[PDB]
């Protein structure tokens, strides 16, 4: 079966990498966020000396940047921050065209709609919130929301079932109808708080995880539970492959992949030892992205680096 | 905190042998709203909210509206 190998590393940051984002429109470009308050745009290269260079940096947020996402045309990017404010960036000039305001705390995740005509966000303020791209808020979920911090929000990629999924510190996963503005279904099972939720590109399955170290699968349209996978110590991020039936997870200092035909671990990715006089000797992995080609993986870390892996035979 | 938790007065009284002094000081109770005392707490009085009503066991289930 297929096996990963280390390609190279990217060095231009002064705090933990918080997220990475990519598109099929520009395969020599990637974009990433950090606790150093700024978003970096990278020029990738196939040169033997170093795999990429910081090309531009976006500087307008006043605290940490928590989430970042790119428009399907590759012209614009959207981001949230621990300053409670949400911003839309023109990638050609490196300037914000609009600013979104109306949360009263601290913003943990954001997404674009699959048509890119609507925006959704989640926060420590306990409210999910919906926005028009002209910067005006359109609905607020209030009493039916999570009882604790809203950790993540995501869209289904398909057009024929317009719904969103979410996870929170009250250890529930919830599913919501877009046009009707209402809750559809709870899912219950996890013992710890939740860090992440994700959906397969065919629009069929969820995955979710957090402190309990378990990845649990769920149906989007059949409304029911599927099998549980033990990850290890903790789950920081999850993603499906774009062209294989694989789930991938970032788990403490290591990254891991499951082949879902026969439910088996393909490989686990680890770092060369730097001897350290304390517990948690290696730095942890914080975020993942597969390239639009499917053949290469980007991963971010608490040691201010992005590490790149290829597939091999 | 002395500027809002302590109430004070000073007075004189004249008796046949001369003046005596009186001084009075009172320390007020904290009153969140009701005007018996100040609404602002003392600077080193931290208080912790109690955890409630959790269930320890779980098993995976789904619940539609």
């Amino acid at each position: 079966t297929e096996q990963m190998t280390l390609r190279g590393t990217l060095k231009g940051h002064n705090g933990w990498v918080t997220q990475i984002a990519t598109t099929p429109q520009f395969p020599d470009m990637i974009l990433s966020a950090s606790r150093d308050k700024t978003i970096i745009m990278w020029k990738l290269t196939r040169d033997e000396t170093n795999y990429g260079i910081p090309q531009r940096a976006l500087r307008g947020h006043s605290h940490f940047v928590s989430d970042v996402v790119i428009s399907s045309d590759g012209q614009f990017a959207l981001s949230g921050s621990w300053d409670g404010t949400l911003r839309l960036w023109d990638l050609t000039t490196g300037t914000t065209t609009r600013r979104f305001v109306g949360h009263t705390k601290d913003v943990l995740s954001v997404a674009f709609s699959s048509d890119n005509r609507q925006i959704v966000s989640g926060s420590r303020d306990k409210t999910i919130k919906l926005w028009n791209t002209l910067g005006v808020c359109k609905y607020t979920v209030q009493d039916e929301s999570h009882s604790e911090w809203v950790s993540c929000v995501r869209f289904s990629p398909n057009s024929s079932n317009p719904i969103i999924v979410s996870c929170g510190w009250d250890k529930l996963v919830k599913v919501w109808n877009l046009a009707n503005c209402k809750l559809k279904t709870n899912h219950i099972g996890h013992t710890g708080y939740l860090n992440t939720v994700t959906v397969s590109p065919d629009g069929s399955l969820c995955a979710s995880g957090g402190k309990d170290g378990q990845a649990m699968l769920w149906d989007l349209n059949e409304g029911k539970h599927l099998y549980t996978l033990d990850g290890g110590d903790i789950i920081n991020a999850l993603c499906f492959s774009p062209n294989r039936y694989w789930l991938c997870a970032a788990t403490g200092p290591s990254i891991k992949i499951w082949d879902l035909e026969g439910k088996i671990i393909v490989d686990e990715l680890k770092q060369e030892v730097i001897s350290t006089s304390s517990k948690a000797e290696p730095p942890q992995c914080t975020s993942l992205a597969w390239s639009a080609d499917g053949q290469t993986l980007f991963a971010g870390y608490t040691d201010n680096l992005v590490r790149v892996w290829q597939v091999t035979i | 905190p002395v500027n809002y938790y302590v109430d004070t007065a000073v007075r004189h009284v004249l008796l046949r042998q001369g003046v005596l002094g009186i001084k009075v000081k009172i320390m007020l109770p904290w009153d969140p709203s009701g005007k018996i005392g100040p609404k602002k707490p003392l600077p080193d009085h931290v208080s912790i909210v109690e955890p409630k009503d959790e269930i320890l066991p779980t098993t995976p289930i789904s619940e539609q509206k």
